[PDB]
């Protein structure tokens, strides 16, 4: 049915600004729109309901509007507390549908990631497995592409990544990437590379090691 | 206040089923509807279906119908959702919420903390803590690979707490039906290998408290 | 064609 597109997944702003999160219905909803705010901790709470105007006991600085297919939540005089994910929801037809949601983050100055690569551990190899790990720490903006190479060409099976949420003291992100192979496949090759492309340079940041120089 | 206390996390094997609770408090349970929303940690929220406690009526989202069943018990203000023939695709956190009328429609004014449902065949197993030492410069990063445990959570600290700044413990990821996580700590070059750096990983589920020392080499 | 509670 009507599906909602929150057309920005992560929105970037400073404490104090006027934030505007949008949401578009694939059809007219006669103002049957609601806004929820989910926190990092997991809990969800209501904000504004109906056509986007109506308040449920919340800060006045939360305001809603919109009229046909296009609506928006506007947080004037933004605040820490307000850093969370916002979902819109249509209550005009069944089934009920929400938008992809929009997550706010704090705006910070660009920072390249520090990159580290690590060969498999002795302990782990004796168990017949092999994992090469790569941390990419304290970088901002949060978008980044890690790429692995074995003996010089890309590899994509085994690669599992994890990303931390924006930090609380600084506003940076960190990411971990891990290539897992069997002990034998690992001992069949020499060079392992972790390449981080981030718009901090147009040139990737490369870390690698060779099993022979080990 | 209005409250909705949902069940505790759930662990079940694909092919099987489960039944979660949503106990309401502070309002007339029968005067309002209960909706269920699923949040797979992928991309958004889905409306499952819903139910009128007094009415006993239920309305499903076509997708979740057939495998889902909503019910209620009113001599204890509780609502239940039962999932059948589970699969990986049913691993998510499930929320229940109250519905209030306004205009000609509804909206959800209160929600529950949510119930985590992990569909898997694993059993409680302790992780393997692999030490991550560099490979054959005024600051040095060391790691610790916590691999193959189940179920969450895992507690990682370095040097039992005395190493706090410059630590990034990453969210666990499911691979092989078992969780895997990593952690990194950055200490000056003067502390290591000059001193000891140890990751301490605790895994309550299996009553394990492992201390791995990070030594030079491989 | 069939019942609801704010919509189709």
């Amino acid at each position: 049915d009507i599906q909602m597109t929150q057309t920005t997944s992560s929105l970037s702003a400073s404490l104090g600004d006027r934030v505007t999160i949008s949401c578009r219905a694939s059809q007219d909803i006669s103002n049957y729109l609601n806004w929820y705010q989910q926190k990092p901790d997991g809990t969800v709470s209501l904000l504004i309901y109906y056509g986007s105007r109506l308040h449920s006991g919340v800060p006045s600085r939360f305001s809603g509007s919109g009229s046909g297919t296009d609506y928006s939540l506007t947080i004037s005089n933004l605040e820490q507390e307000d850093i969370a994910t916002y979902f819109c929801q249509q209550g005009n037809t069944l089934p009920r549908t929400f938008g992809g949601g929009t997550k706010l983050e704090i705006k910070r100055a660009d920072a390249a990631p520090t990159v580290s690569i690590f060969p498999p551990s002795s302990e782990q190899l004796t168990s017949g497995g092999a994992s090469v790990v790569c941390f990419l720490n304290n970088f901002y903006p949060k978008d980044i592409n890690v790429k692995w190479k074995i003996d010089g060409s890309e590899r994509q099976n085994g690669v599992l990544n994890s990303w931390t949420d924006q930090d609380s003291k600084d506003s940076t992100y960190s990411m971990s990437s891990t290539l897992t192979l069997t002990k034998d496949e690992y001992e069949r090759h020499n060079s392992y590379t972790c390449e981080a492309t981030h718009k901090t340079s147009t040139s990737p940041i490369v870390k690698s090691f060779n099993r022979n120089e080990c | 206040e209005v409250q909705l206390q949902q069940s505790g996390a759930e662990l079940v094997r694909a092919g099987s089923s489960v039944k979660m609770s949503c106990k309401a408090s502070g309002y007339t349970f029968t005067s309002y509807g209960i909706n269920w929303v699923k949040q797979r940690p992928g991309q958004g929220l889905e409306w499952i279906g819903y139910i009128n406690p007094g009415n006993g009526y239920t309305k499903y989202n076509e997708k979740f119908k057939g495998k889902t069943t909503l019910t209620v018990d009113k001599s204890s203000s509780t609502a239940y959702m039962q999932l059948r023939s589970l699969t990986s695709e049913d691993s998510a956190v499930y929320f229940c919420a109250r519905s209030v009328y306004y205009g000609g429609s509804y909206y959800f004014d209160y929600w529950g903390q949510g119930t985590t449902l992990t569909v898997s065949s694993a059993k409680t197993t302790p992780p393997s803590v692999y030490p991550l030492a560099p490979g054959s410069n005024s600051m040095v990063t060391l790691g610790c690979l916590v691999k193959g445990y189940f179920p969450e959570p895992v507690t990682v600290t370095w040097n039992s707490g005395s190493l706090s700044s410059g630590v990034h413990t990453f969210p666990a990821v499911l691979q092989s039906d078992l969780y895997t996580l990593s952690s990194s700590v950055t200490v000056p070059s003067s502390p290591r290998p000059s001193e000891t750096v140890t990751c301490n990983v605790a895994h309550p589920a299996s009553s394990t408290k492992v201390d791995k020392k990070i030594v030079p080499r491989d | 064609p069939y019942p609801a509670w704010h919509a189709p």
